[PDB]
C-alpha cells in the first residue's frame, strides 16, 4: 500500500 | 569474482496468451489474469500479466526490466518465478498466477479460519525463500506481507523484486540513494544509513511474521514514520501478538536486534519455525485452532501449473 512507502530524502 | 548468470529470458508472443479478466488497475498499467498457451505444446498455464500503460516513460521501463532481470534469475519453490515478457507497444511482464492474491489480504479476510499450522508453515516457507535469496547473494530490500503471494493456502511465495539488489562477492553492504521506502519494515541501519544486508532482510522478516500473527495489523500504526528511527533507538519494539507464545515472540525480537550480526540467519529461522511447526498448538494459542479448515473456466482439462511447466 502507498501509505507504507515514504519519500526518504 | 562471480559466476556467469546463464538464466534464460524467454520472449513471449501476444498471440501465445489470452487475458481472461483484470486483477487490478494501476497508473503503471493493468494486471490481467490470463492463460499462457505456448505454441504447439498442448498446455495452458495460469499466468498474471502486467500490460504497462500506453504512456510509458523511459525510466519506468528501464526500472521494470530490472525487476524482470531478477525474477528470471531465480529458481525456488518459495519465490515467484517469471515465465517471460512480451515486447508489445507496451511491455508485458508475465508471472505464474497466484490465485489467492496477497498473503496480507488473505490473513485479513480469513483470520477466523486461519490456524497455527498454517501460520507457522508460512513462516517457514518465507524463511526458505529468503534463505535461497541469500545463497544467490540477493537482498530483497522490501519484504512485507504485502509482498508474499498465495498460490494455495498451503503454498506461499515471495514477490515484488523491484527494489532487489545484488551483492558483489566482495561486496558485503548495499548503499542506496533516496527513493520512496517502507520505513516501518526497515532495519534501523537502513533508515539511518541507507544500508541493506541479508540481515536487514531478517529484520523485515521479523516485521512480516508479526503482520501474520496479528492477522494483518499495521506495524507502528498511530505513529508517524519520521518518528520510527528515534523510537527503535530508545529500544521500543512491536508488541507481542496475543496468539504468540514467548518462544515465537522471542524469535521476532531477535530479528530486531541492533547489532545486525546478532540477529538470526534465515537458515536458523527455517530450523526454529520448522521445529515449532511440528507442534503448532504449543507455540501459537488461537481460539478454535483445532477445527479450522482452509481450501474459473471449463477449459481446465489441459491446464498445468507453472510449477510443473519446466523448460
Amino acid at each position: 500500500d502507498e501509505e507504507d512507502y515514504y519519500e526518504i530524502p | 569474482g562471480e559466476a556467469p548468470n546463464q538464466a534464460l529470458l524467454r520472449i513471449l508472443k501476444e498471440t501465445e496468451f489470452k487475458k481472461i479478466k483484470v486483477l487490478g488497475s494501476g497508473a503503471f498499467g493493468t494486471v490481467y489474469k490470463g492463460l499462457w498457451i505456448p505454441e504447439g505444446e498442448k498446455v495452458k498455464i495460469p499466468v498474471a500479466i502486467k500490460e504497462l500503460r500506453e504512456a510509458t516513460s523511459p525510466k519506468a521501463n528501464k526500472e521494470i526490466l530490472d525487476e524482470a532481470y531478477v525474477m528470471a534469475s531465480v529458481d525456488n519453490p518459495h519465490v515467484c518465478r517469471l515465465l517471460g515478457i512480451c515486447l508489445t507497444s507496451t511491455v508485458q511482464l508475465i508471472t505464474q498466477l497466484m490465485p489467492f492474491g496477497c498473503l496480507l489480504d488473505y490473513v485479513r479476510e480469513h483470520k477466523d479460519n486461519i490456524g497455527s499450522q498454517y501460520l507457522l508453515n508460512w513462516c517457514v516457507q518465507i524463511a526458505k525463500g529468503m534463505n535461497y535469496l541469500e545463497d544467490r547473494r540477493l537482498v530483497h530490500r522490501d519484504l512485507a506481507a504485502r509482498n508474499v503471494l498465495v498460490k494455495t493456502p498451503q503454498h506461499v511465495k515471495i514477490t515484488d523484486f523491484g527494489r532487489a539488489k545484488l551483492l558483489g562477492a566482495e561486496e558485503k553492504e548495499y548503499h542506496a540513494e533516496g527513493g520512496k521506502v517502507p520505513i516501518k519494515w526497515m532495519a534501523l541501519e537502513s533508515i539511518l544509513h541507507r544500508i541493506y544486508t541479508h540481515q536487514s532482510d531478517v529484520w523485515s522478516y521479523g516485521v512480516t511474521v508479526w503482520e501474520l500473527m496479528t492477522f494483518g495489523s499495521k506495524p507502528y500504526d498511530g505513529i508517524p514514520a519520521s518518528e520510527i528511527s528515534s523510537i527503535l533507538e530508545k529500544g521500543e519494539r512491536l508488541p507481542q501478538p496475543p496468539i504468540c507464545t514467548i518462544d515465537v515472540y522471542m524469535i521476532m525480537v531477535k530479528c530486531w536486534m541492533i547489532d545486525a550480526d546478532s540477529r538470526p540467519k534465515f537458515r536458523e529461522l527455517i530450523i526454529e519455525f520448522s521445529k515449532m511447526a511440528r507442534d503448532p498448538q504449543r507455540y501459537l494459542v488461537i481460539q478454535g485452532d483445532e477445527r479450522m479448515h482452509l481450501p474459473d473456466e471449463e477449459d481446465m482439462d489441459d491446464v498445468v501449473d507453472a510449477d510443473e511447466y519446466l523448460i
